[PDB]
RNA sequence: GGUUCUCCCCGAAAGCUAUUUAGGUAGCGCCUCGUGAAUUCAUCUCCGGGGGUAGAGCACUGUUUCGGCAAGGGGGUCAACCCGACUUACCAACCCGAUGCAAACUGCGAAUACCGGAGAAUGUUAUCACGGGAGACACACGGCGGGUGCUAACGUCCGUCGUGAAGAGGGAAACAACCCAGACCGCCAGCUAAGGUCCCAAAGUCAUGGUUAAGUGGGAAACGAUGUGGGAAGGCCCAGACAGCCAGGAUGUUGGCUUAGAAGCAGCCAUCAUUUAAAGAAAGCGUAAUAGCUCACUGGUCGAGUCGGCCUGCGCGGAAGA
RNA sequence: UCCUCCUAAAGAGUAACGGAGGAGCACGAAGGUUGGCUAAUCCUGGUCGGACAUCAGGAGGUUAGUGCAAUGGCAUAAGCC
RNA sequence: GCUCAACGGAUAAAAGGUACUCCGGGGAUAACAGGCUGAUACCGCCCAAGAGUUCAUAUCGACGGCGGUGUUUGGCACCUCGAUGUCGGCUCAUCACAUCCUGGGGCUGAAGUAGGUCCCAAGGGUAUGGCUGUUCGCCAUUUAAAGUGGUACGCGAGCUG
RNA sequence: UGCCUGGCGGCCGUAGCGCGGUGGUCCCACCUGACCCCAUGCCGAACUCAGAAGUGAAACGCCGUAGCGCCGAUGGUAGUGUGGGGUCUCCCCAUGCGAGAGUAGGGAACUGCCAGGCAU
């Protein structure tokens, strides 16, 4: 026989993007979950604790790319 | 046998060598031996081509073995059941994809590159075939 | 010297140069100066034949296309992997 | 383990979580019935967004080869005791120029998958919410991307679809997981798919051009050999291509040698030089060794086809079990 | 028991007695605000002082750093007063 | 106020043997067998550094590779736990040919007698005793040999233990 | 209306480095000195508060340089969603989507507000 080391895992924190970008959202809804500040706020965007994208205002939810260092930016279009 | 002198970590998964070759043209010497079919090369049969060749041309050249094994292949004892971990490390491989170039040389002539990868083949597993070198 | 029969490629893509290839010939491109590219269609054995010589890599190529005779360069030449075939050759027009 | 009369309609699972739990149970995922509900849901077309998996690459993290720049060492050829003249089948930091590999590398990057917005067409609302009732948490095979194993198992573990489970028929001899195709019933009706049309066994001994001589068809590899057609490309050409055969085939020279007599059949080196009309101190060779023959190299007869390397289909040997 | 990477097939999730590592804490400051600041490495000169400190200049731009293992981020700085 | 860490935590409070065992079940799950694969096992073949007075093939053959059988050790748990008795010994044989002898040939580093290797060929034959329960093996003496395997590692509704 | 300068932005790797030398009548920088009121955990190295003697020397900005970094076609290749296949550890065809790298080439940024100084 024998036994064997590195048996452990952790659970899955369910992160990612959840709007997809398109949709209409409200107030208060969580956009995108991350670690990292992968995805920046924006207008009418509001960053959580844990790095967490919330709209403050209902609306359409827009990916754009801007900034000297090309990075991307959740905006919330109030239309 | 040739092996990396170190690694980051010491297995890996089987993965599957499907595709084409990267390097299919002889750039360093003027004759080369390419594998033509699809296999796994080891380090010991690596070896015992260089060493075959190296004894027919007399060493008056040049030799380059364009391949190099780091895949380490891993094999559990004998006798033993199923599970209980990954086997300990057997050797070491380098997955071949066919037209890559394995062995090149030069200076020596057309007669004598033939003949000693003639006999230089007959230690791999794989079929290989004989090139020279052209404009582009 | 150095003279090629060529034609116009009809269909382009992965399928159209399969059949080409399995036809005994082979795609190529004719692009550079200010003309629009050309594609053609060569022959296998006759441009297999060439390119043993060691001029067809460093001296002008003349290409007879519908009559129209167009003086072009070996600039990059694609081969195939483990045979000796001609996958795709490009020609700088000059 | 067993659970007894009939018919009609609908109809799954062997999955997740927890469990002194793993063959039980509870909630959910899946099923049935009833009540309500919105263009609710599904297919297709257009539009917006996320990728970072194939593939590709070495800008970063690791690995690796040959070159230049180099410090140079290690048996020196040579002194043979020298500074070492010098490279001694060796190794050798960065820097540049190329060549590869990576699930825990990405300066880049698809198809598909998934969400949302708009639109026609179709589908017995197929969609959602609640309540009554269950059943079930032992799955297997094949296709696809994989871990593990030996890219071994009718082996095992994951994700999608199909199949059976819960499914009859036709085809592959039989053969749940392959292919075609979804059995309301009855027919001495026709058509077709898989699959075939010589007889078992039903329908081409059909038509048009080729390959096969092995019964290949109707088991298998590395390799090997003028089987046989095709495709070009080569060289030798009536200034006579190749094999018969008629013949020559020399000297200084029994070449320094090494010895065994060595003169080519024991040897490192030599096949230097007269005529070369032609002319190998000779490749084979009997042999104590020569003393002999032949061929290499040629010109005497011929008289139209040859010489050997690739891309190709079939075929041959490797092929030995009760 | 919990967390990080891959297998995990470019949304989420996804198994093995698979491959690799950690966590059962610390901090009344190691938090809040304001103001200010930008390294690792290497080269040159210089008294001890050295392959190494403390200094002055230059090459380089995050190849440093995060109280911790790993992933994702940090220049407006999440890095340092 | 609980390393209830067996961490969705039985109770504040818990170790072993049974071959003296028994009950309900499983081939859902093992041991002997049969099936699947062949890492390992046996055998065959491919190229050639050489050994062999020079000389690679008369005999071998390193560094490497490709295969056949199921044939030992191995993996799975697919039939069997509402029963398939497995070691060895006696009698009884069949089949395979990768042939021990006999039979017919090739090569030979085959002078002869007597040898090495390879091909075809299964028609026939292919030990007696001491040791230990033997298979295996050692020894003593013969023969041409006392050949290798499968048959539920053959055969206990043919026999012992 | 045209020259260049300043401030705020869009666009953030054809928008950035290296080389050549120009700019001051304006604006900016260098700079004078500093008890204040402020400052160095030491120094006006940085903030500043009082200004114009000088300079464009460093910066800043402008014009050309193809030495770089980059943007990068057409064609070809790899990959594949569906269906159908072979000799099935992998590959073929009918179909659409079609990469990365490397060629041809492009290239020494455009553009919106006021705020002045210039000729008109
Ligand atoms: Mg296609
Ligand atoms: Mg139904
Ligand atoms: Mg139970
Ligand atoms: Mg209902
Ligand atoms: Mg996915
Ligand atoms: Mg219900
Ligand atoms: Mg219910
Ligand atoms: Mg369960
Ligand atoms: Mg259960
Ligand atoms: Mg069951
Ligand atoms: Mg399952
Ligand atoms: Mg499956
Ligand atoms: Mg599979
Ligand atoms: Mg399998
Ligand atoms: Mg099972
Ligand atoms: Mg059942
Ligand atoms: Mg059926
Ligand atoms: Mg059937
Ligand atoms: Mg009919
Ligand atoms: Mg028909
Ligand atoms: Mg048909
Ligand atoms: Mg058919
Ligand atoms: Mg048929
Ligand atoms: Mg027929
Ligand atoms: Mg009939
Ligand atoms: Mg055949
Ligand atoms: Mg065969
Ligand atoms: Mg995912
Ligand atoms: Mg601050
Ligand atoms: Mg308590
Ligand atoms: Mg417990
Ligand atoms: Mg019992
Ligand atoms: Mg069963
Ligand atoms: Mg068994
Ligand atoms: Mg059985
Ligand atoms: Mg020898
Ligand atoms: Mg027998
Ligand atoms: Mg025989
Ligand atoms: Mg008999
Ligand atoms: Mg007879
Ligand atoms: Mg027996
Ligand atoms: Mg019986
Ligand atoms: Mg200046
Ligand atoms: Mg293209
Ligand atoms: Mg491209
Ligand atoms: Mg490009």
């Amino acid at each position: 026989g024998g036994s064997t080391r590195n048996g452990r895992d952790s659970e899955a924190k369910r992160l990612g993007v959840k709007r997809f970008g398109g949709e209409s959202v409200l107030a208060g809804s969580i956009i995108v979950r991350q670690r990292g500040t992968k995805f920046h706020a924006g207008a009418n965007v509001g960053c959580g604790r844990d790095h967490t994208l919330f709209a403050k205002a209902d609306g359409k939810v827009k990916f754009e790319v801007k900034g000297p260092k090309n990075r991307k930016f959740i905006s919330i279009e109030a239309e | 046998m040739l092996q990396p002198k170190r690694t980051k970590f010491r297995k890996m998964h089987k993965g599957r060598n499907r595709g084409l070759a990267q390097g299919t043209d002889v750039s360093f010497g003027s004759f080369g031996l390419k594998a033509v079919g699809r296999g796994r090369l080891t380090a010991r049969q690596i070896e015992a081509a260089r060493r075959a060749m190296t004894r027919a041309v007399k060493r008056q050249g040049k030799i380059w073995i364009r391949v190099f094994p780091d895949k380490p292949i891993t094999e559990k004892p004998l006798a033993v059941r199923m599970g209980k971990g990954k086997g300990n490390v057997e050797y070491w491989v380098a997955l071949i994809q066919p037209g890559k170039v394995l062995y090149e040389m030069d200076g020596v002539p057309e007669e004598l590159a033939r003949e000693a990868f003639k006999l230089a083949a007959a230690k791999l597993p794989i079929k290989t075939t004989f090139v020279t070198k052209t404009v582009m | 010297m150095f003279t090629i029969n060529a034609e116009v490629r009809k269909e382009q893509g992965k399928g159209a140069s399969r059949r080409l290839r399995a036809a005994n010939k082979f795609p190529a491109i004719i692009y550079g100066g200010k003309e629009a590219p050309l594609a053609i269609e060569l022959d296998h054995d006759k441009v297999m034949n060439m390119q043993a010589k060691a001029e067809f890599y460093s001296e002008v190529l003349t290409i007879v296309v519908d009559g129209k005779e167009i003086k072009v360069k070996a600039q990059d030449v694609q081969r195939h992997p483990y045979k000796p075939k001609l996958q795709h050759i490009d020609f700088v027009r000059a």
